[PDB]
């Protein structure tokens, strides 16, 4: 009732049906997908020669 | 609407009210106009039984401006919007053809006004 | 209905505070679109809810001949439409965009049209001026022959031929059906105008990019606010173009629904003497059928034929 | 909130039954919006549907009658809103009870569903179309009126607006 | 009819490529102006024929 009074800017609402706001589900967490991994630098030959 | 309902009588259906338009009156309003429509509305209906024509002397008779109705035992003519029954005579009916092509003809007597009065 | 804020900014928060600086531009647009949507239900109420009672045809279903079976409702259906109303109905989430449903189902619309039909077939024109007064159909047809200036034995002596001609003309309509381009045009223009609004979201309007994350993701605030204001300006211009054209296109649909209401009053609830208002010829009677977003009028007229000179 | 090797988006992810060609990453709709992806690691197609948004409307009998209220969540499935929870073709209605009677319309909800403050609070249940009149039609019956009424009604029309 | 591109730029390629950053404004404008040129022939067909 108070949200309707605020939407109409009045203290007396007459009978009717009034659009008052909106309902929007909320999303949680952020899943970041991606691909596997390419060849790994051959650091084991420069360090272990 | 000011031309067709206030300075005339309209036949258009539901243009100058709901019912049969009789007359209209204008009234001024702040930024517009109000029409007061006066119409006729029929009320309190009864059923009767009907026929399209009457057979008499081998002829078929049709009403000049009404409907043939029966109160159960007798046959009259009314006008179609207001019940006011009359005796079927040769002054309110006309003839065309013989009475075997219309479907629904009934047998009844059509009264001639001259025939008795003269004699 | 479009959510102005979610079409423009869209998730981001750097965009909402910047758009807050423009005043009530988005409140006006939502008011404009809501008025249009409320007018679309009043259009339909004015065309179809022109009857007090829901009238029914009697079971026997025998109008001394005349055959109305292709336009009376079909009891073996969930929708209860007629055969011709079934032929007509087989021929016609995003970035803040939403489609509301109409207040009347089209089951309800088909139920209004069948009641208008049963009022006419059973009472002629009396139910449009008051209480429905039954009259036999042949006698009502003879009253209507008087209204076009033909003497009423011409009907009773030709009843079978006249009923056969009506029945053949009603049969030809389905073949001529199984046209509706005037109803397809409205759907097409609206879908095409809604596709342009969505396509206008991938344009940079002279910013570096057109996606509100990459713009910032690669810069500071002082430098990003400049580009985000260009994006906002373009996206607000697109929405104003859309709403102004919907306003101009709804006033054209209203003038058409007003013509339909007058036709339903004057050609279905009565007999008209206005030339060409209810078809070609001398208007005898008219029958309504519901179409998707529209109405179809079947006008029955009398056409003279085979003249001799004297 | 998802990120598929570059594709950034938001929505519900669901198991698909479409079949890409084995070099295509994501699918697009007409009007060009991403609606399917392929998971890089397991290589399965997943549809992307948007979450849930919608308007909220408040149904009131008027503050001069009562202060009870009913609430319509427009075209939202009534299982994801956060007594009387009632599902309509127009959304999820909370705070009105659904009855089986039917006669006229008071406050229009939609899709042949109305509400009233009667039985009071807020209720939902179409609004009907009108009474029911049954003409006693026959092949030889007529009804003729025996009286009349003179009626007079009003019609209001705007002609001008203010010159600014 | 007005060609939206020749009105704004008028035979200049530097201007034309910058005009592409606004999307389908000129397509919309030509489509609006052509639909009211088609309506004018319908107007006089409906009165005289
Ligand atoms: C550098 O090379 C040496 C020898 O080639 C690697 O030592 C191996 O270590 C693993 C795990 O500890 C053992 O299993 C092998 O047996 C070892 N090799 C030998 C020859 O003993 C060492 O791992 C290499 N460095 C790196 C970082 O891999
Ligand atoms: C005209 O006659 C008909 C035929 O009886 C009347 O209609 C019936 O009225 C009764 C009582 O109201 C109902 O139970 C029936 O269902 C009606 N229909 C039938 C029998 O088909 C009607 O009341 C009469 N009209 C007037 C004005 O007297
Ligand atoms: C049908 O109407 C006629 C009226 O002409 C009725 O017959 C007359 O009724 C009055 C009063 O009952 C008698 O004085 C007359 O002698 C009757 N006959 C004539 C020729 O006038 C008749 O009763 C009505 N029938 C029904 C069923 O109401
Ligand atoms: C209407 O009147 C005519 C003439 O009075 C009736 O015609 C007669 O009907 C009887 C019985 O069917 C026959 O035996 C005669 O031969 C018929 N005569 C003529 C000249 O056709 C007619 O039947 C009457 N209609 C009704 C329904 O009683
Ligand atoms: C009303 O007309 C329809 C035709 O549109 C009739 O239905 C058809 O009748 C023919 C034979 O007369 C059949 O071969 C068709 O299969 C029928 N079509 C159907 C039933 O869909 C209908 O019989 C007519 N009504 C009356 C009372 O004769
Ligand atoms: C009535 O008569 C007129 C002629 O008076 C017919 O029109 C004639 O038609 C022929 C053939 O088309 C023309 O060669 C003549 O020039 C016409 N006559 C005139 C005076 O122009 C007309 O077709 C006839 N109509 C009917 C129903 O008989
Ligand atoms: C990316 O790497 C993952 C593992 O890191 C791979 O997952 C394997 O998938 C096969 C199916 O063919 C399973 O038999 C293995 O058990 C999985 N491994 C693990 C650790 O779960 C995945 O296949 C790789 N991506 C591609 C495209 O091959
Ligand atoms: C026609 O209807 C009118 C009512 O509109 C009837 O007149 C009423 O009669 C009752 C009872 O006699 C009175 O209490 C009312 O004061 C009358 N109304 C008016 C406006 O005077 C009239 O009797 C009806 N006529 C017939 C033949 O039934
Ligand atoms: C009317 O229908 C009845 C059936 O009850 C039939 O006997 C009669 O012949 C029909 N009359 C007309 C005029 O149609
Ligand atoms: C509004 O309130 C006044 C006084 O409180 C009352 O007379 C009137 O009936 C009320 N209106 C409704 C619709 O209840
Ligand atoms: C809401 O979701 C449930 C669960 O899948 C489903 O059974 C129901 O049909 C949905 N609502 C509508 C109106 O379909
Ligand atoms: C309404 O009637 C139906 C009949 O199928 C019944 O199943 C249902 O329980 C009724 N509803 C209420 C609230 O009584």
């Amino acid at each position: 009732l108070s949200e309707t009074k605020c939407t109409l800017k009045s203290f007396t609402v007459e009978k009717g049906i009034y659009q008052t706001s909106n309902f929007r589900v909320q999303p949680t967490e952020s899943i970041v997908r991606f691909p596997n991994i390419t060849n790994l630098c051959p650091f084991h030959e420069v360090f272990n020669a | 609407k000011m031309s067709e309902c206030v300075l005339g009588q309209s036949k258009r259906v539901d243009f100058c009210g709901k019912g049969y338009h009789l007359m209209s009156f204008p009234q001024s309003a702040p930024h517009g106009v109000v029409f007061l429509h006066v119409t006729y509305v029929p009320a309190q209906e009864k059923n009767f039984t009907t026929a399209p024509a009457i057979c008499h002397d081998g002829k078929a008779h049709f009403p000049r401006e009404g409907v043939f109705v029966s109160n159960g035992t007798h046959w009259f003519v009314t006008q179609r919007n207001f019940y006011e029954p009359q005796i079927i005579t040769t002054d309110n009916t006309f003839v065309s053809g013989n009475c075997d092509v219309v479907i629904g003809i009934v047998n009844n007597t059509v009264y001639d006004p001259l025939q008795p009065e003269l004699d | 209905s479009v959510d102005c804020t979610m079409y423009i900014c869209g998730d981001s928060t750097e965009c909402s505070n910047l758009l807050l600086q423009y005043g009530s531009f988005c409140t006006q647009l939502k008011r404009a679109l809501t008025g249009i949507a409320v007018e679309q239900d009043k259009n339909t109420q004015e065309v179809f809810a022109q009857v007090k009672q829901i009238y029914k045809t009697p079971p026997i279903k025998y109008f001394g001949g005349f055959n109305f079976s292709q336009i009376l409702p079909d009891p073996s259906k969930p929708s209860k439409r007629s055969p011709i109303e079934d032929l007509l109905f087989n021929k016609v989430k995003f970035n803040g965009l939403t489609v509301l449903p109409p207040l009347l189902t089209d089951e309800m619309i088909a139920q209004y049209t069948s009641a208008l039909l049963a009022g006419t077939i059973t009472s002629g024109w009396t139910f449009g001026a008051g209480p429905a007064l039954q009259i036999p159909f042949p006698m009502q047809m003879a009253y209507r022959f008087n209204g076009i200036g033909v003497t009423q034995n011409v009907l009773y002596e030709n009843q079978k031929l006249i009923a056969n001609q009506f029945n053949s003309a009603i049969g030809k309509i389905q073949d001529s059906l199984s046209a509706l381009g005037k109803l397809q045009d409205v759907v097409n223009h609206n879908a095409q105008a809604l596709n342009t609004l969505v396509k206008q979201l991938s344009s940079k309007f002279g910013a570096i990019s057109s996606v509100l994350n990459d713009i910032l993701s690669r810069l500071d605030p002082p430098e990003a606010e400049v580009q985000i204001d260009r994006l906002i300006t373009g996206r607000l211009q697109s929405l104003q173009t859309y709403v102004t054209q919907q306003l101009i296109r709804a006033a054209e649909i209203r003038a058409s629904a007003n013509l339909a209401a007058t036709k339903m009053s004057e050609c279905v609830l009565g007999q008209s003497k206005r030339v060409d208002f209810c078809g070609k010829g001398y208007h005898l009677m008219s029958f309504p059928q519901s179409a998707p977003h529209g109405v179809v009028f079947l006008h029955v007229t009398y056409v003279p034929a085979q003249e001799k000179n004297f | 909130n998802f990120n598929f090797n570059g594709l950034t988006g938001t929505g519900v992810l669901t198991e698909s039954n479409k079949k890409f060609l084995p070099f295509q990453q994501f699918g697009r709709d007409i009007a060009d919006t991403t609606d399917a992806v392929r998971d890089p690691q397991t290589l399965e197609i997943l549809d992307i549907t948007p979450c849930s948004f919608g308007g909220v409307s408040v149904i009131t009998p008027g503050t001069n009658t009562s202060n009870q209220v009913a609430v319509l969540y427009q075209g939202v499935n009534c299982t994801e809103v956060p007594s009387n929870v009632f599902q309509t073709r127009a959304g999820c209605l909370i705070g009105a009870e659904y009855v089986n009677n039917s006669y006229e319309c008071d406050i229009p909800i939609g899709a042949g569903i109305c509400a009233s403050y009667q039985t009071q609070s807020i209720i939902a249940y179409t609004m009907s179309l009108g009474a029911e009149n049954s003409v006693a039609y026959s092949n030889n019956s007529i009804a003729i009126p025996t009286n009349f009424t003179i009626s007079v009604t009003t019609e209001i029309l705007p002609v001008s607006m203010t010159k600014t």
